[PDB]
């Protein structure tokens, strides 16, 4: 995952 | 090659599609690239004059931008990095009368050619609110044509087998912007396409590398910032770098421009490094999504080594569905595929  | 005949100066195409061509996403997707659009890394695409993803803009004042960001920009003579001052939030009517206040307003000028050069003149002065990276949607619920929030790509495979939601990536972001608010040189989040929707406003300004010359462009930036180069295996994921079109030319490196107005899309393609500016108040929608051709350059991209919170997405799933002979010879380490850039 992650965040943009 | 039949596909390097075809945009051989891999120049930003624009596509004008009718209702009919413009219903089928990825169909279409893939006809661009059988034009050779992917070539430019960026593409515009004009929709159907009567299609239309929301009936109204006016109900949305009271939209909460949870996190606006002030752009500190720093440098000179074609290089700056770009420091991200985030503020409170504050509703989309608190941003509209600061954008369009004397103070943050767009200046007055001729053509494009002027208001570009009034952009790298003064982009280190004043510094301006971005409202990026604002989770959601500006589509009606109904619209089943280029919904931003639902695409229907193998992108979510990614979602479908593990349930993960990656932000911005597979889910939408809006970006109300303002004149002068810039996006630094990148390329997507595992070298994914975007797509970006302006809804409404002043226009976005973009520039783009053609994905055959990104490395280019990275060995450019590296010498230009080679404390950032050995802190980090791909700095400019970041999203800090700005470099203008006259350094571009003057170290060789080939990119177009290309400026979007209000109700037209963008694409972005694997890895073409593009940035931009907003000219004035405006509302963008974005997302990431994937195709077949996208698979090689995940897994070959080339991530961010020195930050927690950046985007991974496991090629596993993807492998093993399109590329099941590569599979053992992938996860062995030994698949020494070569990427051609103007294949489709
Ligand atoms: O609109 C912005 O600030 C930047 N958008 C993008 O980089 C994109 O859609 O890939
Ligand atoms: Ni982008
Ligand atoms: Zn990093």
């Amino acid at each position: 995952g992650g965040v943009k | 090659s039949e596909s390097e005949t075809l945009n051989p100066s891999a120049r930003i195409m624009t596509f004008y599609p009718t209702m009919e061509e413009f219903r089928n996403f990825s169909r279409y997707i893939a006809y661009i690239e059988s034009q050779g659009a992917h070539r430019a890394g960026l593409a515009k695409v004009v929709p159907p004059k009567e299609w239309k993803p929301r009936a109204s803009y006016d109900d949305i004042d009271d939209l909460v931008i949870p996190a606006p960001i002030q752009q500190l920009v720093t440098g000179q003579s074609g290089l700056f990095t770009q420091y991200n001052i985030q503020k409170k939030a504050m509703t989309v009517r608190e941003f509209r009368k600061i954008a369009n206040s004397d103070k943050y307003c767009t200046p007055r000028y001729s053509e494009f050619e002027e208001l570009e050069r009034k952009y790298w003149k003064n982009l280190t002065f004043n510094p301006p609110i971005y409202g990026a990276d604002v989770n959601g949607t500006l589509y009606e619920k109904h619209v089943d044509e280029w919904n931003i929030g639902r695409l229907r790509t193998i992108l979510d495979l990614v979602e479908k087998e593990s349930g993960i939601t990656i932000e911005g990536v597979n889910t939408p972001y809006l970006y109300f912007g303002m004149w002068k608010t810039s996006f630094a040189w990148h390329t997507e989040d595992m070298d994914l396409y975007s797509i970006n929707y302006l809804h409404f406003g002043e226009p976005k300004s973009w520039y783009s590398v053609p994905p055959e010359h990104g490395k280019r462009l990275e060995r450019l930036a590296k010498g230009f910032f080679p404390g950032s180069a050995q802190s980090c295996e791909a700095f400019l994921r970041h999203k800090m770098t700005l470099i203008s079109p006259l350094m571009l030319k003057k170290y060789g490196i080939p990119f177009d421009k290309v400026t979007q107005e209000a109700g037209e899309f963008m694409i972005t393609f694997p890895y073409g490094y593009h940035a931009g500016f907003n000219h004035g108040f405006n509302c963008a929608e974005s997302t990431n999504f994937a195709t077949r051709r996208w698979i090689e350059y995940g897994k070959q991209a080339v991530l961010c080594s020195c930050r927690k919170d950046m985007v991974k997405i496991s090629m596993d799933v993807f492998v093993r569905k399109f590329q099941p002979e590569r599979y053992k010879l992938w996860k062995a380490g030994k698949d020494n595929t070569v990427i051609d850039h103007t294949l489709p």
